RNA sequence: CGAUGUUGGAUCAGGACACCCAAAUGGUGCAACCGCUAUUAAAGGUUCGUUUGUUCAACGAUUAAAGUCCUACGUGAUCUGAG
RNA sequence: AACAAACUCCUAGCCCAAUACCGGACUAAUCUAUUGAAACAUAGAAGCAAUAAUGUUAAUAUGAGUAACAAGAAGCCUUUCUCCUCGCACACGCUUACAUCAGUAACUAAUAAUAUACUGAUAAUUAACAACCAAUAAACCAAAACAACACUAAAACGUUUAUUAAUUACAUUGUUAACCCAACACAGGAGUGCACCAAGGAAAGAUUAAAAGAAGUAAAAGGAACUCGGCAAACACAAACCCCGCCUGUUUACCAAAAACAUCACCUCUAGCAUUACUAGUAUUAGAGGCAAUGCCUGCCCAGUGACACCAGUUUAACGGCCGCGGUAUUCUGACCGUGCAAAGGUAGCAUAAUCACUUGUUCUCCAAAUAAGGACUUGUAUGAAUGGCCACACGAGGGUUUUACUGUCUCUUACUUCCAAUCAGUGAAAUUAACCUUCCCGUGAAGAGGCGGGAAUAAAAAAAUAAGACGAGAAGACCCUAUGGAGCUUUAAUU
RNA sequence: ACGAGCUACCCAUGAGCAGUUUAAAAGAACCAACUCAUCUAUGUGGCAAAAUAGUGAGAAGACUUGUAGGUAGAGGUGAAAA
RNA sequence: ACCAAAGCUAGCUCAACAUACUAAACAAAUACAAAAAUACACCAAAAUAAAAUAAAACAUUCACCUAACAUUAAAGUAUAGGA
């Protein structure tokens, strides 16, 4: 007469365990974009003449 | 067999139904609005009503001050009744009190209810249904024709 | 007295799908011409009364803190008022209700 | 007999007719009133009390009459429990 | 004639029904040996095949979204109202269920709101109260009862003197609670001290106002006509008489509270006595019993059976017993007579009884009427004297009877409230159940039919009501019998 | 083997009994607390594996009751109801 | 489409061997009311196993039934038994 459900699932983010991690997180990339080339704003009437 | 029996049956007995009411009143006298069972207010309002007809008859009169020391409980309402409610209640015979349904009682119970109020008093007023307007299309066309009943005399 | 033998499925259906046990569809639903929800035509508005049910609440309390105590209650009428507001000569000789809020459309002076 | 719970009451009575009452008749050792018999008829009726657990039975008072029976000696998933 | 079968023809065949027991041929699924390799073959082996055990376990239906369950009102949201009254503490017990903050989709609350009860985190009851907290000698006959002084059943509770008792701040331990025992957040069970409110609490989730059921208040005229019985009820709360037990008391926890048991009293038996009972007693005592206070009594019997006396003999307030047949007073009776048998022949009393039957004995009283009650008569041929007999006071939730009074018990029912109820919302059981597409009549039949035969009837589905049937549900009938089945009890059973 | 934390009877040790009536604490009387469990109705898978409501009986005693201890199944205990 | 369904592991069983047979863990505390450091004592002991059952009952009897001696035979023979 006395049994439960189980399995509530939760996302939990704590910084201690994410800090013990062993073999830490190898990146083969990185997220950002350092220097945003920022062009000619009549980029669009120069692109009709060649030279 | 219920024939003619114009009190309904609430509470513990027929005191119980007193008290019941004795507490409703005291509190339609004190906030002049509330809000309660559909049958336990619609039950109220008769007494609601002659309440201020009681007060009508004045402070000096024995017979509505001990009534009114039966039915208001807290007693600082007393003078209320008197020197408040029944003064704003001249001309108007019988229109003391606006009664309207609200929706079901949002508790699990879900109750019919009822808000029940003092006219003239003041709060923000209730909702009213209104009427249709007389620019409506059926109004309009009930409009010709009365007009064409003041034409025809 | 106990059943003499199991109900079959084909009964049971035929008691609980049965018209009379069924949900029946209300017909007086309509719409707030003020707010745009949903009410019975004999009703009033839950939204419209919840309105007015809030702003009721604030000035009851307001009206709460002028009585210093449970069995004061004014010998004369009240009124209430909103900012830039002041009382009428025919208003005045009243208790009087100060709130923040600007005056709520659907509140008219009187 | 891996249960068809049993007497008398209560309540509600369904039926038979081999009729107690009411109706129609035949015979009389039927003058009349009473009666005694027999035929036909079952729609409707068929009391209240004292004692017995009682059914019977005795007794008091009446009634147009206080019928005889069948229904798991009708009826306890409706009651009673005196036996 | 026809129509009409497991008969018989016809066309083909694999070429003739069956319960207990018996014989035979095949075979599912596993495993092992060799094959085989889109799941097989030949052999060898086995925990070798489930529509039936009130089968076991798990899971699911049905009954059923039925029975049943709950939170006083408003509001400015914890402030006022309306009601009801088991309160605070300690002991015992429980063991963190307590407190603060947060969370509650779901889990606990028989439902929510939210939270004393679910979840998590964090905290907490601080000794002065309580526990722990000397021995050996010696003087003390003298109750507690407001204790002056006494009663009988003779009574819990300490001083002082002497001899030694480590001597030196702060030891140790109990301190929460809405709590415990009842499988439950159970109308039950629970010691003490103070209180009757200053403390504690809420009968209604919302409606409606059908039946039936529960609980209450009122009732015209009548007043027990009810009924086994004045059971219950009542504006009554009184009187009398019997039976049985003397009395207060005790008993079958859970169907019997009594007339049963005990009991004061009276009687029998058995004991002449010392360190664990009886008894720190000693025959005016102590055991084993009977009977039931008091009063009048307790008659006759020792042959049997016991027990003393180990045999004689003695014992009935030990087990137990206590009779006939014939003839007689003119007549029914039988003082008398005869005779048989016994150990004695039933005495006094009482009596149709709580007393085999006959029995509703007979008669009087009581009632309009009595198998009731009371009083007499009484062979009761089956009463009867400590397995006690007869009167009697007082007493009795004992069993019967009368009178008054009172009444809805009844004539003969009625009105109204509350709980149930029905509708709305939430949660959500039980016995039960071969399958059901689950009519009525008469017939039939394992002898009482929804299901067979012959007829009748018949759109389908809910909801509310009634209980005639489903030989309705419950419990492998307690009655009865059987079993070379038990057990309890008693002996003059048999072995000891 | 285990059981007397229920219950039967004991042993120790504590605790209760107000008002009224009586020269009286007399197994007297009235009537609470307290203890029982008479009669009825509810209830009958119930609030309850014995209760609720009313009504009753005792209520200074052969009284109720707390705590600790005892007696054990061929037994115990018993104001006998096996 | 819900409720559900499917795994192959955890370990077990029976023997063989084997040394030899009360594992592991012990700081403190543990036989005061076990887990409570610390005061004059006591302490200890044994008596046949019985019955259900079989004998179609039951009364003498009824293998095995917590006592080391195995194996192949002699042999279910001699014997014993309400024979
Ligand atoms: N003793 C005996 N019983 C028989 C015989 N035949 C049939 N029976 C019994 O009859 C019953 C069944 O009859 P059936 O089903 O064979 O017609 C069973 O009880 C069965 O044992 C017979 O020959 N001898
Ligand atoms: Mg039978
Ligand atoms: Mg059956
Ligand atoms: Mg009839
Ligand atoms: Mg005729
Ligand atoms: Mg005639
Ligand atoms: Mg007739
Ligand atoms: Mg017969
Ligand atoms: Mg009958
Ligand atoms: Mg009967
Ligand atoms: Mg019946
Ligand atoms: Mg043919
Ligand atoms: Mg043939
Ligand atoms: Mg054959
Ligand atoms: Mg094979
Ligand atoms: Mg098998
Ligand atoms: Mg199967
Ligand atoms: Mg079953
Ligand atoms: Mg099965
Ligand atoms: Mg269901
Ligand atoms: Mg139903
Ligand atoms: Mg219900
Ligand atoms: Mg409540
Ligand atoms: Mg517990
Ligand atoms: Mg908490
Ligand atoms: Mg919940
Ligand atoms: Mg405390
Ligand atoms: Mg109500
Ligand atoms: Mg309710
Ligand atoms: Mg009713
Ligand atoms: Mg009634
Ligand atoms: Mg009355
Ligand atoms: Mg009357
Ligand atoms: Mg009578
Ligand atoms: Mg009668
Ligand atoms: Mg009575
Ligand atoms: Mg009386
Ligand atoms: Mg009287
Ligand atoms: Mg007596
Ligand atoms: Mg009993
Ligand atoms: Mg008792
Ligand atoms: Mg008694
Ligand atoms: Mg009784
Ligand atoms: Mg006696
Ligand atoms: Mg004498
Ligand atoms: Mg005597
Ligand atoms: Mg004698
Ligand atoms: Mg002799
Ligand atoms: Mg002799
Ligand atoms: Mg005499
Ligand atoms: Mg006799
Ligand atoms: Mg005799
Ligand atoms: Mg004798
Ligand atoms: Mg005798
Ligand atoms: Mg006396
Ligand atoms: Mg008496
Ligand atoms: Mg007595
Ligand atoms: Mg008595
Ligand atoms: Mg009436
Ligand atoms: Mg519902
Ligand atoms: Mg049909
Ligand atoms: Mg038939
Ligand atoms: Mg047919
Ligand atoms: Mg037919
Ligand atoms: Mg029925
Ligand atoms: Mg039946
Ligand atoms: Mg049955
Ligand atoms: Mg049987
Ligand atoms: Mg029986
Ligand atoms: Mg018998
Ligand atoms: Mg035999
Ligand atoms: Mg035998
Ligand atoms: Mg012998
Ligand atoms: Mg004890
Ligand atoms: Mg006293
Ligand atoms: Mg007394
Ligand atoms: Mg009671
Ligand atoms: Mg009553
Ligand atoms: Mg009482
Ligand atoms: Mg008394
Ligand atoms: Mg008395
Ligand atoms: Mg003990
Ligand atoms: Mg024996
Ligand atoms: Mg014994
Ligand atoms: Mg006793
Ligand atoms: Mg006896
Ligand atoms: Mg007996
Ligand atoms: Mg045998
Ligand atoms: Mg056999
Ligand atoms: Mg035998
Ligand atoms: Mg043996
Ligand atoms: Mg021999
Ligand atoms: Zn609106």
């Amino acid at each position: 007469s006395e049994k439960e459900f189980v399995e509530h699932a939760r996302k939990a983010g704590l910084v201690i365990p994410h800090e013990r991690l062993e073999r830490p997180i190898h990146l083969a990339c990185t997220a950002g974009i350092f220097d945003a080339y920022v062009p000619p704003e009549g980029d669009a009437r120069i692109s009709s003449l060649s030279k | 067999i219920s024939h003619g029996r114009v009190f309904r049956r609430l509470g513990l007995g027929p005191e119980s139904r007193i008290h019941l009411l004795q507490n409703l009143l005291t509190g339609l006298v004190r906030h002049e609005r509330i809000e309660a069972s559909w049958a336990r207010v619609d039950e109220l309002r008769g007494y609601a009503e002659k309440l201020i007809d009681y007060g009508k008859l004045g402070d000096t009169n024995e017979r509505a001050m001990r009534m009114a020391d039966f039915w208001l409980t807290e007693k600082d309402l007393i003078p209320k009744l008197f020197q408040v409610l029944a003064p704003r209640f001249q001309g108007q015979n019988g229109g003391y009190t606006r009664m309207l349904q609200i929706p079901n009682r949002n508790e699990q119970d879900r109750a019919k209810m009822a808000v029940i109020e003092y006219k003239g008093n003041c709060l923000p007023p209730l909702p009213l249904p209104r009427r249709d307007s007389n620019l409506t299309l059926l109004n309009q066309l009930l409009q010709g024709l009365r007009q064409d009943q003041e034409a025809s005399s | 007295a106990a059943p003499k033998n199991r109900r079959s499925i084909e009964v049971n259906r035929c008691r609980r799908r049965n018209p009379q046990k069924l949900i029946k569809v209300k017909n007086n639903i309509d719409v707030c011409p003020e707010c745009g929800h949903l009410k019975q035509k004999h009703i009033l508005c839950g939204y419209c009364y919840e309105k007015v049910r809030k702003e009721t609440a604030e000035i009851r309390r307001q009206m709460g803190k002028q009585e210093g105590g449970p069995f004061r209650a004014p010998t004369t009428e009240t009124v209430v008022l909103y900012s830039g507001e002041t009382p009428s000569e025919q208003d005045q000789g009243k208790r009087i209700i100060e709130r923040e809020r600007k005056r709520p459309s659907w509140f008219t002076q009187n």
